[PDB]
């Protein structure tokens, strides 16, 4: 009834007001875009927390389409630890499906909500400074991040614009690498001092059993996380994830969380709730 | 008839200007497509009547915010114009606006240098 | 007469922006309740004249700034508008102004729908 | 000649606000010495053509920066003026402007209260 | 000692655009060889240092070409305008935004400026819709609309607009424009005093032939009149008509250059004879 | 106790032009006097602090005259004004924004404010023009144009603008300026509610004899009769047309005093009576 | 040929680049000024710094105008380790033509070459206060800089007015005063924060030996500059100009140069390349 429902949006006040004004870092995983309907469905929840007064930031990732052109162009994949290992050709492929496909796509479905974005890659404005990973030699053009620059994105948000973050950038030379997209996520909330990250992917948060989608941990600290990483428990993609988690919370960062990006309005649940919607980690 | 004959009138209308946007829609849909306006400022004291804009009281000398709508139509028109102002930017409260008929001895299209009926014509009013 | 024959004219005077309070009072004074204003630039190079505005000088080409003022009456008044307008905008130096009279066909109220004499006039002049 | 006759006409031109310097530059070459010019907004919405300003589009009722220039003069040299104003202004483009001719009846000088010709004529047109 | 003297030289030229707004189409012959590459970034850098403020806006054709034939989808032109399906459409943003788009910011970036590289979809920078021949040419776009805001605080803290030329509508349907177009029109926008087009000819010949017979300068009557006459032709008329429409919006003078030209940027603007066609307003 | 229960009394005059700019031209015997001088100073203080906006502007013939006649270069005028060659004018310069501009500058900031000591070639403020009598004159100017830019900052951080008048044409020359004509054209410029003008007699006299015909207040077409009827001759017909040329152009009052009596300025603003001659637009 | 002199223009751009945004204090000495044309290559110079990016702001001085006026009026002149003594009667004349005379020619000079300058005395928004110094009974009315302030510079130049300096000054109860153009450009650069102190002056730079214009020392520190003055290597008006650069050194400005005012762009020839064109002192 419509008695009834406006009721219940007067009780999202307190939750509204409890982190207003509040930087949050949404980082969309690649895995997590299995549909038009649930791509759009997240710009929705991304949008919402705007207008609702909170100031979110959207890093994506994009590992299932840049694969998908990797087999049409018939180039080999690998991965070692949840990274791709990343010759010449495939840099220039990852930079065009990331930025060339992904964050416009991302940029455009926002655009087309009654918000404006601003997509950028790590080359723009500066933004993040790339620098080769000690194993070079076995990963090839995979970067780490060796600064955030964060300056480009004060006059974009103060001007009313949410960024959409590609996870592209170069040296100091101009040589361009390849950094995960959770790596970046995690250095730029770091960068931003913001409350929290927040990263959506295909699971409903860490598992302490990947092959059990019930064994859920529901919240863990950085002593347990580590543990699962020594212990083996986490593995491929969930490494980097988990580790983003901890070098960004470690330099300030109030709270981290891994969501499944598949349920519908998980995000919204994550902030706007007691339970959260996935795996919170914390200091 | 309009006293001054002539082949073309402009219609001067000095009217509220949050009632433009309806003004120029409703004239759009009788054939009018050709509308020029600008910002002005006017008073029309009547008596010892005072005038409301921008919650504020406006009485003789005091000029208040307006817009100037000039619409330059052959004679047969003139009415139909007047009266689409009337309708959409009335209000019924003291301040709604003056319009004014003048004779306009001709008109050029500066693109082509067509002049007088042809000139007026825009190719898309019944 | 005024060689275009009308019922009413239109008198658009092009004077110095700082003197449009002062006409305007005086034009109340003598039942004038009827006053429309707008910002223009502009240009009159007589000769080598030069003019001055904010302390420079302007020659030919340079356009200044002016305020554009614009009384519609019944032909009988056109004269005191004229005079009054003069007496109210002259300083004595270049760049005083121009009057210009122009017939007008017709006036309407908005408000009422009143049409020629009764919308012209305004109930305190005399 | 012009169906309303009068010793006086007023030019109306509304063109493109980028062409005023080059119009009125050309302008002051043939002896026009007087010159008005103010912002405005218009349409002019011919069949379903599209307008470009800005790098954008403009159709129908949507306005379109433009600037208005109001030039008086006698009978005999309002050809000069329509076809100087037309050479300095049209790009050939839709939206380029409208011209109107309008009756003046009397012109008047406020620094010295000439009228008529002596008021319109200004000491170095040849 | 030589290169302070010149330095010297060149004052009234780097006083007389201080400010103004420059917009530069890149493509071409100067997109194909990495030495005239190197030349227009420093081009481009150096008027940015020396207080214009240039905007760079590209396309990128043989790269589309390339992917289009290693997923044996291979290009179709009409009339110099790809026709763009939704596939190829996906290929054609994946292109010129992630690839070229990207290759520029960064050289740039290392050239001791710093860029940043926008589409259309980009702070809505563009709005595009059908183009007339839509129903040949599929997702190929006009410019419905330009939206500059994004490009204020951006050059204000004096990055380097780097623009990729596709865009969407307003439902969000992604369309392939024409750089030129959209340079033409993104002059328009900013009000700028110059758009300067790079091409593979030395500019806008007299005679189709031989290119001895280059027009220096020439005005939106004279050109306009070299197309009906057909002096001008095939893939030059659809520039001058760009300018055309630029310069009609406000733009000061639109200049067609010769890519070719090592440094043609810098000629262009530092010198009075410049590197081809000036058309003036 | 009196002196608060004045300042009291004072309210509704220190009310009235708060935050109005004041332009106000100083010479004749209240330069040559320390008494008068440090009482201007006061005065123009005193303005400042209590909310006026004023500006300083001066000449300073007496200093002049001395220099010349140490380098045995003697003045020539001719109607009030300085026959002014190459040589001369560099005196002029020296003289005017050297000695008397820095030493009212440096009397203001002893006075605890911050005064700004600026010349029309600063910040281009003036562009002179060869007067109409210049054949005789030499480098004596008209103001072809003001440029008040520069005053805007340094108002707005509460520095006291004090002004030399001497300029330079467009090409770089240096020209001698009636120190009146500046400070009308000033106030023109600033749109400013009051020109005054410190004067060596009581203001306009109804008869050029006796000083008890004071004329306290008349307007533009008043005075202008008083010039063609000749009840005004003398140095006194440059004065009254510099108020009217800079009243034509919107200046609300401008006013014609005695610089001779102690606190003209204060007089002149604070009390109903005023100091001299108020001319209205 | 046009093709080889538009690319050696772009080769200066590295030279460009370097000191970009960096805030220049350039000394145009008096004795430098000897010809017009001369001065209208080093204000072209000077606004040249200007619209490439840099930050230059003018410090003159004038001690042959000076001489000049004091010849004409009868006034005996003298001068002890590079200063005028000054007494009452040279006070103002000193004043005038420094303020009257040069400043206005300068500020005229720079409006007429496509640039606005603003000419200020230390007088001019209090930008300098003065106090006598300790042989006042022997120099007369010869000052030392007790402060500077310069607030009057920040809207000035946030306004893109090129300010130009003259070296006369009061104290706090305003009595007038003489101080060197060398150390009011030293100290005003130690004010600002400047990376550069440049001082246009009448010879090649620091020379070894007074009378021969070949033994340039081409850098030197300011152990080697401290040495030459107590060994009277340096004397005169070079005594003031060598103890600014020392000065302004200790202050935290980076480098500090003595060159050739009449050598033609020297300025330019110092800034835009490796070798320079006279003394640099280092710390
Ligand atoms: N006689 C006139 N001449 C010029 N402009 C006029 C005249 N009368 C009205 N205007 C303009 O029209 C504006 C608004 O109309 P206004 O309300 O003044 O008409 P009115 O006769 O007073 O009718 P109402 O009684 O409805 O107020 C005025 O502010 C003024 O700008
Ligand atoms: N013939 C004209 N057509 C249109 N507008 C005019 C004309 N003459 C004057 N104006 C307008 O009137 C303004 C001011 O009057 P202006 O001083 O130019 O008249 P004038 O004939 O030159 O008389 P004066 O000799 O007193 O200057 C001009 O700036 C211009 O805007
Ligand atoms: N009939 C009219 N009445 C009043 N103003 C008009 C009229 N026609 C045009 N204008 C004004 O002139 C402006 C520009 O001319 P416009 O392009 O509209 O003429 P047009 O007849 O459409 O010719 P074109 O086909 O070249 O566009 C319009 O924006 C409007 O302000
Ligand atoms: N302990 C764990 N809990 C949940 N998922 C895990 C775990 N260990 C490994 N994974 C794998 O990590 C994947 C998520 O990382 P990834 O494939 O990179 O997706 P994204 O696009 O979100 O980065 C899951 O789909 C799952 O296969
Ligand atoms: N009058 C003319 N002047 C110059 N080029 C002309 C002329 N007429 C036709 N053309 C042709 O138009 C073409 C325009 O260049 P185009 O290949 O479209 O450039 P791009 O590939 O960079 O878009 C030229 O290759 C040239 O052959
Ligand atoms: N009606 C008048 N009222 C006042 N002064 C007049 C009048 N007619 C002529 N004068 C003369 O004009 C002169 C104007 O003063 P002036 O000496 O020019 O001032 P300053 O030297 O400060 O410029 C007065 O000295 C006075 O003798
Ligand atoms: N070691 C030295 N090297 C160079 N010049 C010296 C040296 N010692 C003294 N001088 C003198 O110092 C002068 C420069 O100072 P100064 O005459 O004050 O000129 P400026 O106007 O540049 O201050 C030189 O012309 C020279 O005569
Ligand atoms: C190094 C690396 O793994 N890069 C990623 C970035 C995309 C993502 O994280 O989703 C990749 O898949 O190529
Ligand atoms: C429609 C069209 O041809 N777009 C281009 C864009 C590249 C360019 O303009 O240079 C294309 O090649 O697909
Ligand atoms: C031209 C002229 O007389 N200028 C003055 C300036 C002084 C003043 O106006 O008081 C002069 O005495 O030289
Ligand atoms: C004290 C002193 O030497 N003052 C200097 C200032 C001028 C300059 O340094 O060039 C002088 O010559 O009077
Ligand atoms: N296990 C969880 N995910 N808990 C989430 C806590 C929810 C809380 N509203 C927050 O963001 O701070
Ligand atoms: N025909 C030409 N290409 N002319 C170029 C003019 C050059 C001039 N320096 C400018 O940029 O405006
Ligand atoms: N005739 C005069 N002097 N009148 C002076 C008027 C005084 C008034 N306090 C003012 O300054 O405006
Ligand atoms: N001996 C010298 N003057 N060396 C000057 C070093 C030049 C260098 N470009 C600089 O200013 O820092
Ligand atoms: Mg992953
Ligand atoms: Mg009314
Ligand atoms: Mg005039
Ligand atoms: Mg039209
Ligand atoms: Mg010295």
């Amino acid at each position: 009834s419509p008695d009834y429902r406006v009721e219940i949006l007067s009780e999202s006040l307190p939750f509204i007001q409890k982190f207003r004004g509040k930087t949050i870092v949404v980082k969309y995983g690649g895995a997590a875009m299995t549909s038009p309907e649930l791509k759009s469905s997240v710009v929705s929840d991304l949008v919402l927390l705007a207008c609702v007064g909170l100031r979110p930031i959207l890093v994506h990732g994009g590992g299932p389409d840049i694969n998908r052109y990797l087999k049409q162009l018939n180039i080999p994949a690998e991965f070692r630890d949840g990274l791709r290992v990343t010759d010449a050709t495939t840099m220039e492929i990852v930079s065009m499906v990331l930025v060339g496909k992904v964050n416009k796509n991302l940029v455009s479905l926002i655009n087309a909500a009654g918000a404006t974005a601003v997509g950028l890659s790590g080359h723009d404005g500066r933004l993040l400074t790339a620098r080769p990973v000690p194993n070079s030699a076995q990963l090839g053009f995979v970067g780490e991040v060796a600064r955030v620059d964060p300056s480009v994105l004060r006059p974009l948000v103060d001007y009313g614009y949410i960024p959409v973050i590609a996870s592209v950038a170069a040296d100091d030379s101009g040589q361009a690498y390849n950094i995960n997209a959770d790596t970046v996520a995690g250095e730029l909330a770091a960068a931003l001092g913001a409350e929290k990250l927040i990263l959506l992917t295909d699971v409903a948060g860490i598992l302490e059993n990947k092959e059990d989608p019930s064994s859920l941990i529901k919240e863990i600290d950085i002593k347990g996380v580590k543990k699962m990483i020594e212990d083996g428990k986490v593995a491929g993609g969930m490494i980097p994830k988990v580790k983003c988690c901890i070098r960004s919370l470690a330099q300030g960062v109030k709270t981290a969380s891994i969501i499944d990006g598949r349920r519908q309005h998980s995000l919204l649940h994550e902030i706007m709730s007691d339970e959260g919607a996935g795996t919170m980690i914390t200091g | 008839d309009y006293i001054p004959d002539s082949k073309f009138y402009k219609v001067e209308a000095i009217v509220r200007p949050w009632r433009i946007q309806q003004v120029s829609s409703a004239l759009l849909k009788i054939g009018i497509r050709g509308v020029t306006v600008s910002d002005v400022r006017g008073f029309g004291a009547q008596g010892g009547s005072t005038e409301r804009h921008g919650g504020s009281e406006f009485s003789e000398d005091k000029f208040v915010a307006k817009v100037k709508m000039e619409i330059v139509v052959k004679k047969d028109q003139v009415e139909s114009v007047i009266n689409t102002i009337i309708e959409g930017a009335r209000t019924g409260e003291i301040g709604d606006g003056k319009i004014f008929v003048l004779p306009v001895s001709d008109v050029i299209r500066v693109r082509t240098g067509e002049r007088g009926e042809k000139a007026e014509k825009m190719t898309g009013d019944m």
